[PDB]
RNA sequence: UGGAAGUCGGAAUCCGCUAAGGACUGUGUAACAACUCACCUGCCGAAUGUACUAGCCCUGAAAAUGGAUGGCGCUCAAGCGU
RNA sequence: GUAGCCAAAUGGAUUAACGAGAUUCCCACUGUCCCUAUCUACUAUCUAGCGAAACCACAGCCAAGGGAACGGGCUUGGCAAAAUCAGCGGGGAAAGA
RNA sequence: GGGAUGGCUUGUGGCGGCCAAGCGUUCAUAGCGACGUCGCUUUGAUCCUUCGAUGUCGGCUCUUCCUAUCAUACCGAAGCAGAAUUCGGUAAGCGUUGGAUUGUUCACCCACUAAUAGGGAACGUGAGCUGGGUUUAGACCGUCGUGAGACAGGUUAGUUUUACCCUACUGAUGAACUCGUCGCAAUGGUAAUUCAGCUUAGUACGAGAGGAACCGCUGAUUCAGAUAAUUGGUUUUUGCGGUUGUCCGACCGGGCAGUGCCGCGAAGCUACCAUCUGCUGGAUAAUGGCUGAACGCCUCUAAGUCAGAAUCCAUGCCAG
């Protein structure tokens, strides 16, 4: 299976493709840098963009030389630009961030630090669980 | 599942109630199948499926005209030699091929245009048929090379066939001895149909009445190399 | 040579031309088919439109994410006073289609639909269906009846003539809107029998639609006015300081015919178009008499459907009215014609029964924070001048 | 995917039409009819019983 | 893997280089000093062993200003088991070797006599010292000379005698399946301005060169890994960002430019007999 | 749900299972809003005695 | 046509299992069921084959390069097709091999 | 051949009884069995089978704006032969 | 030689400063872009007054055919309804071409 | 002064020998000859053999067409258990992306994706914009020439600047029929698309590993048409407030700095940066059949006929 995830409503997506965001577990990574988002469509000139909860696909700037090398998968948990849940409210963090996880979306981590968003915590249940505010 | 396992359930639940029923009826439409696809098929298909019933055809006919007949090696060797895959081997000093297509200088030459200008310079003049460069060779510098043999163009071996022995080997080129076109094109080295050129024969075979060993003799060109992308040529005995 | 990258056409074709509606009132150009096993009844009505309001739903969907929750959406509203039945329309099937084969019509008409043929009805005499309302007087109504019977014997469809009572909205018209709404079921003697009962009489909207119900809504949209490729068809903008204009379509034709194909973006003529927009959700038909009817089962606030300081650019909403979930293609003050949706709908969307929490009525001239003017003066306290008067 | 023209997708929006929405619309229908019921209720030549005639062409003009 | 590990790998640049084969009857080829058998094209020279055994190889070992004259002397006899090589410090003011170059042309012409002259073609990597050479054997900047990797990019003809052609050749790297990256930018074949992470081949730096000479070279010491010894070196020199946060990726790029330009001392040690 | 309907289509019912003091209150619609004033703000047991 | 041939012919090379790679038990149990000579040399012919149709390829793309004519180019194009069938036309029993072994 | 009985293979392929029946044309079994074909007989009932030749018709390869026996149109012709 | 010997500190041109010279990169920065939207002034627009020029065989809808690879006028078709205004840059015109 | 090959092409090599149904010849037994066949052109390796710009391409924007179909729909065959596929057929309705690389024939890599199919309308010369082939005049290096200079070449900087005309196209009016209201529908256009999740079901199937589908339900991708309740953006509302310099004597109230600048800012316009909506009948193609002749078996076809693709034609929709 990709890494798109299903049940998910529509969100406005903040983070194209070439953001850089704050990685948000202990995995050693400090950045993570979008190079390709999970379930993009096909448009001229468009693009690729995610939302909290999206998987995307990121390589690490800054951080562990051990993980600099290689394409990780990663879920958003934060963004800064403001959205909308279904009950009205729009909504927003300080900072964009994320956390790598496998194909399956078991993290690579053992801990998260901050809040994650609501959309993260139900379309991904190892984050659920290794969440310690769900926001 | 393991090993034979779709006949084993063959063995112990059979078909479908049908399966031989539609497959008769399938069997029994298949001519009425053939003549629409022989009448309705258009285009490379249509041609592809004609040569391969032409084909049926034939096979089928000799098929028949053996089974009507059945009720009714040519060289000498020795006992180590029968068995074996053995070829079957079928004043004027004329060649093959006495007389060949003449090309042109403007066919043979292409003008290569040098300059900065809009107005450019054509005295460099480039070979666009294959050619033999002999060894050691070392190509001239650009400001005294007018006549341009590209390396993509040159070659060294030539399938040539002793007509005598009906064998075909891959031999070295020695050298060109007369292109019919033009001396220049001998001088060039150039290789075209009816160009008669020099092979080394040592893998032939072929000694002198002398106990000496011949190890070059003269072939003809029968093919175009330019058209073929090989050399092909004839032992002339 | 071919295109090198593939990408799907900007703008659709089913909606050419681009240019202005040939009527300022939306066109019904097709009505439900008719089955005459349904009893008989109308299948379109009029409004006009005050503008939006945000609500909160309890949802009942079962297998969706926002299933027992609560969901924020947009409605819109129509205000819909009665409307007045005057006419009835007899047609007849002909080889070349329909064909209008007589209308009758009521004794009494009223100034606001005389008003409707006049464009100088002040300096008019109003002298409009004078000599017609005698045919009603003289020999009982003969003519009356054998054009009633005509349509009886004769004709397959039959379409009231209905008008709106414009002078109880807001709007500064008095000019009111007809229109023909068809009588759907039955037999065409009961059609015409039903339009004579309803003639000169009020038909509510409550009558014509049901709560929960999808309906179409036909309207002229809004316009724009000439604008160019760029925003008129969703054309790519070209590069900053192109020469002769970087808001334009590089190429009009690069290829043959030695013409200008039908087929590209030109500017001209945005908006004022009309749109028959489908399955819209009535969230709420709510009565004019009723003071409290923008509350809800939850919320015993009472309270009427006007937000605070009224709808902006359209007034107070005092008559019948209904809610939409979404939005429809016209404006403000503008006419909407609501119709039956044409076939059997096919969604769990129509299914559904709706359940309203609450009800947006603060004030949209601004960032509104009071649903009534008790609330605004309870947060606010004791002013100025409530000493001073 | 199946389209919106499939047949098969015709057949389903069908049974549901028929087994489903179509009573809900009749029961609708039923009761919005009734409201307006009970707001509508609430010689032959000199008489209009025979329907005598009204007080480009399709042939040649003789 | 990054496109720029490709460079030198280019159809056109080895088309290049064969016509510059099949128009050469001398072919020098020049290793740097510093890495002699690192530099070695034995794809061509296998090439030339087959196909063309009239071409004449002459090795020349260029920058060996930059090592120990034991070490040159020692890779020099090394060399001169397979093929005659001469050692050269290229340049057009204080030249080395060029006598001697001269004169082993001068033979090669005195042996091809017959022909109207001879041509001599050079070949190697990048910026191992071709144009250099040409400009040194001719006293005269006729070539283009910079540190930057890839400067030749067509060949030029260069008239040394009235019987002696210079043949200017692109710079080759021949594809090894066990090359690395790391190997090659060490090499010199990539310009360090265009990689990204600058930072992961500076362990391989601090292995190739001793610490006393990176001491005596920046004036730094105490570092316990590369990452504090970039830290240090941006503090010292000032490349920070903004913040004051050190500029360890421009660091980084200024240490391996000086490690290629010759300006940190390193070699690699012959093997002993 | 299998005897009504289906997954998706089934409709269950919360407020069954309430344990209430009478039951005949487990379907009432409960007041939130009056007035600008939330009523479960104003939800006290003993309110009669502060009234 | 060098380039589908080449997929077709790694997709079967690489497909296959690699003898020298297997476990004992199953490397011995392919040399019981079928004969392992006879494996490695059909795979082995497989990958003769492409490597030929890639040289042929080079070689006539060469040639094209100085092809003058459209008739020229029509027959070397057909030279090239020619030699990479002939070269598939060798290689009839390896493939009803295989097909049976996989 | 582990098994191989006409029917996984290699090579031979004869005789008897015959009206006729292959050391077997296919299906089948682990091998047998079993079914089927070649061939023969009974019923029936008068003309057929094969391969070619000559006409007319279909296929016998086609791209890219919408179009051409001149157009409508034509089928015991308004097509083809005299 | 993990850095030697010889030379009046150095063994250099791998030359500092200077530059509307050419090139690559980093940080910062942003409507360059995703992906566009909005506002202002002057025009364009309409009116009063004033008022040219370039260019111009005749003219102006297409399709197929018109051997000389070219039709706008010919043939055979499709068709085809006054008079207009704002725009557009396919074609004809239009580059001191 | 004179100029600026074409009912061509496509999928299967060439040379040489042999066989060969047949054509011929049978006063000469020669000569052509399809189908074939035979000789030349690494035990899954090697990676230490990249072999010549005289011919020049691109990108943006945007429309349409072809099918020689990558994906989506349906179908036929395959040890096709399932899952995933492979080969082929009808099919162009609908899609076919985002990037890195110029020490370079810019073509190869990377990921997302249902998929990242190929072409024409230019390149059988040729005024929309802009990079390379490409080249006036300035300048330098390399080669040749005694030199003016030319070039095997390499680098750098460098003047064409419509539209108001006709037609086409996009919109907007309009004479004639008294004015107006409500209608009809000839004709032209036409629209939706793909994926995922829940259930089925850890079921069928399977030794195990694994592992579907129809019916039902819910979202999302791409497209289309609208809209402004809300949230962002926009501010000459010069609406209010702050603030720099100067001027009106100070305060108040103001002017000027072409909107002095800054903060908020309704309204209006706007954004997958916001929200809503996108609909059903008939006839078919490939194929699968029923009855049944040709042809005493047989046969989906000949007469007759059933079903069947995202196809065709219409409805719904836009114009009138
Ligand atoms: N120390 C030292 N440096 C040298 C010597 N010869 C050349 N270099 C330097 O090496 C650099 C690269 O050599 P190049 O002159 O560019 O010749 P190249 O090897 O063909 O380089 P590319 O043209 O890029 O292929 C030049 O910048 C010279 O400064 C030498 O003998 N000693
Ligand atoms: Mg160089
Ligand atoms: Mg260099």
């Amino acid at each position: 299976k990709r890494g798109a995830p299903g049940g998910k409503l529509k969100m406005t997506l903040g983070l194209p493709v070439g953001a850089i965001m704050n990685c948000a577990d202990n995995s050693g990574a400090r950045n993570l840098y979008i190079i390709a988002v999970k379930g993009a469509g096909a448009r001229l000139n468009r693009l690729p963009a995610g939302g909290v909860g999206d998987m995307v696909m990121a390589t690490v700037k800054k951080g562990k030389p051990e993980l600099r090398k290689k394409v990780h998968p990663a879920v958003i948990v934060r963004q800064a630009k403001p959205w909308k849940r279904f009950d009205g409210v729009f909504l927003y963090f300080e900072d964009n961030a994320g956390v790598i996880v496998n194909p399956k979306g078991e993290m690579k981590g053992s801990a998260i630090t901050g809040p994650v968003g609501k959309e993260a915590a139900e379309l991904w249940p190892r984050i659920a669980s290794n969440a310690g505010v769900v926001m | 599942p393991q090993n034979e396992y779709i006949e084993r359930h063959r063995k112990l639940h059979g078909r479908r109630l049908d399966a031989e029923e539609r497959a008769r009826k399938k069997a029994a439409r298949e001519g009425h199948k053939n003549s629409e696809n022989a009448q309705n098929l258009r285009g490379l298909r249509a041609k592809l499926y004609a040569k391969q019933r032409h084909a049926q055809k034939i096979q089928m006919r000799k098929a028949i005209k053996q089974h009507e007949e059945r009720n009714v090696p040519s060289d000498p060797i020795p006992s180590y030699l029968l068995d074996r895959a053995n070829p079957t081997t079928a004043a004027r000093f004329s060649v093959p091929i006495p007389k060949v297509r003449g090309i042109s200088e403007e066919e043979m030459f292409k003008v290569v245009k040098t300059g900065k200008k809009t107005h450019k310079k054509g005295w460099k003049r480039i070979v666009t048929k294959p050619t033999f460069v002999g060894p050691d060779f070392t190509r001239r510098p650009v400001k005294y090379e007018r006549f341009i043999r590209p390396m993509g163009l040159r070659y060294k071996k030539a399938n040539v066939t002793h007509p005598t022995l009906n064998v075909t080997v891959q031999l070295p080129i020695l050298s060109v001895k007369k292109n019919p076109s033009n001396p220049l094109y001998t001088q060039l080295g150039v290789l075209t149909k009816g160009t008669i050129i020099e092979v080394n024969v040592s893998d032939l075979g072929i000694v002198t009445a002398s106990g000496k060993i011949a190890w070059g003799r003269y072939a003809q060109i029968t093919n175009n190399p330019e058209n073929d992308g090989c050399v092909n040529a004839v032992l002339l005995v | 040579s071919h295109r090198k990258y593939e990408a799907p056409r900007h703008g659709s074709l089913a909606f050419l031309p681009r240019k202005r509606a040939a009527r300022h009132r939306g066109r019904v150009k097709s009505f439900p088919k008719d089955d005459p096993k349904k009893p008989v009844h109308l299948t379109a009505a009029m409004g006009y439109k005050a503008g939006m309001t945000t609500i909160v739903r309890d949802l009942d969907r079962p297998g969706a994410k926002a299933h027992k929750k609560e969901v924020v959406e947009a409605v819109t509203i129509i205000d819909c006073p009665p409307m007045v039945v005057v006419g009835l329309v007899g047609y007849i099937e002909t080889p070349r289609g329909l064909r209008s084969l007589t209308t009758v019509w009521a004794e009494h008409l009223s100034d606001e639909v005389k008003r409707r043929f006049y464009k100088n009805w002040y300096k008019s005499k109003k002298k409009a269906f004078t000599k017609y309302a005698k045919k009603y007087a003289e020999n009982n109504g003969a003519s009356i009846t054998r054009e009633l019977e005509r349509i009886k014997k004769y004709c397959t469809v039959v379409r009231v003539l209905a008008h709106t009572q414009i002078r109880k909205t807001p709007l500064k018209q008095k000019k009111a809107h007809l229109m023909e709404i068809q009588i759907n079921g039955g037999s065409v003697a009961d059609k015409v029998e039903f339009g004579r009962s309803l003639f000169e009489k009020p038909v509510t909207i409550d009558t014509i639609f049901e709560k929960d119900e999808m309906i179409d809504v036909i309207a002229v949209t809004k316009g724009h006015g000439f604008v160019g490729v760029t925003a008129r068809w969703g054309t790519k903008k070209l590069p900053r300081k192109t020469h002769k204009g970087l808001r334009k379509v590089a190429c009009i034709g690069a290829w043959h015919p030695s013409h200008v194909q039908w087929t590209v973006a030109r500017a001209g003529q945005m908006g004022y178009h009309h749109r028959t927009s489908v399955n819209h959700k009535i969230y709420r038909i709510g009565k004019g008499d009723d003071e409290a009817n923008a509350s809800t089962e939850t919320d015993l606030t009472k309270k009427k459907i006007t937000p605070m300081g009224g709808f902006v650019r359209y007034g107070e909403v005092n008559n019948d009215y209904v809610m939409i979930k979404g939005s429809v293609p016209g404006v403000k003050k503008r006419i909407m014609t609501l119709r039956k949706s044409l076939f059997t709908h096919t969604s769990r969307k129509a299914l559904e029964k709706v359940e309203l929490k609450w009800i947006d009525t603060s004030s949209e001239f601004g960032h509104g924070a009071f649903q009534t003017a008790a609330e605004k003066k309870q947060f606010m306290g004791t002013l100025k001048k409530d000493l001073q008067t | 995917a199946k389209s919106a023209r499939a047949s098969r997708i015709k057949e389903n929006h069908q049974r549901f039409k028929k087994n489903i929405a179509g009573p809900v619309e009749a029961a609708r229908l039923e009761r919005l009819s009734a409201k307006l019921m009970a707001i509508a209720q609430a010689s032959g030549v000199k008489s209009g019983k025979s329907i005598g005639r009204k007080d480009s062409s399709i042939v040649f003009p003789m | 893997k990054e496109a720029i590990f490709n460079k030198g790998t280019s159809k056109r640049i080895w088309n290049e280089l064969y016509k510059v084969i099949d128009s050469s009857d001398v072919i020098l080829h020049v290793l740097d000093a510093r890495d002699p058998l690192g530099t070695r094209c034995r794809h061509v020279e296998k090439y030339l062993a087959a196909e063309a055994p009239h071409k004449h190889l002459v090795f020349v070992l260029n920058k060996i200003d930059l090592v120990p004259s034991s070490q040159a002397a020692a890779w020099i006899r090394i060399l001169q088991k397979d093929h005659p090589t001469c050692a050269m410090r290229a340049s057009i003011t204080n030249p080395f070797g060029r006598g001697s170059l001269i004169d082993l042309l001068r033979q090669f012409s005195v042996l091809h006599k017959d022909r109207k002259q001879i041509s001599v073609g050079l070949i190697g990597y990048p910026n191992v010292g071709k144009s250099s050479i040409i400009n040194a054997l001719r006293g005269k900047a006729v070539a283009k000379v910079a540190p930057i990797p890839g400067e030749t990019k067509v060949w030029q003809y260069v008239t040394l005698m009235k019987r002696i052609y210079l043949i200017d050749c692109p710079g080759i790297v021949p594809p090894n399946q066990h090359d690395t990256p790391e190997d090659l930018l060490l090499r010199g074949v990539v310009r360090v301005e265009n990689v990204e992470h600058p930072e992961q081949y500076i362990p391989a730096v601090l292995r190739k060169v001793k610490q006393h000479h990176m001491e005596r070279t920046y004036e730094l010491r105490g570092w316990k890994d590369h990452i504090e010894f970039l830290e240090m070196l941006a503090r010292k020199s000032g490349r920070l960002l903004k913040g004051g946060e050190p500029d360890v990726d421009g660091v980084a790029k200024q240490v391996l430019n000086d490690f290629m330009r010759g300006k940190i001392p390193w070699f690699t040690p012959a093997p002993e007999p | 749900e299998e005897a009504n309907g289906g997954a998706g289509v089934f409709n269950v019912d919360l407020r069954k299972d309430w344990i209430l003091e009478n039951p005949e209150w487990k379907y009432d619609k409960i007041p939130e809003i009056f007035d600008g004033k939330n009523v479960y703000d104003y939800i006290d047991p003993d309110i009669d005695a502060k009234l | 046509t060098q380039e589908t041939c080449s997929e077709k012919f790694g997709a079967i090379i690489s497909s296959f299992p690699v003898l020298s790679d297997q476990h004992p038990f199953h490397r011995d149990l392919m040399n019981i069921l079928y004969d392992a000579d006879h494996f490695k040399v059909a795979l082995g012919q497989i990958s003769t084959a492409k490597n030929l149709i890639e040289t042929i390829s080079r070689d006539y793309v060469r040639l094209l390069k100085y092809a003058q004519s459209l008739y020229q180019c029509k027959q070397l194009k057909r030279a090239a097709l020619g030699r990479m069938a002939t070269l598939i036309k060798r290689l009839k029993d390896p493939l009803i091999y295989l097909d049976q072994v996989r």
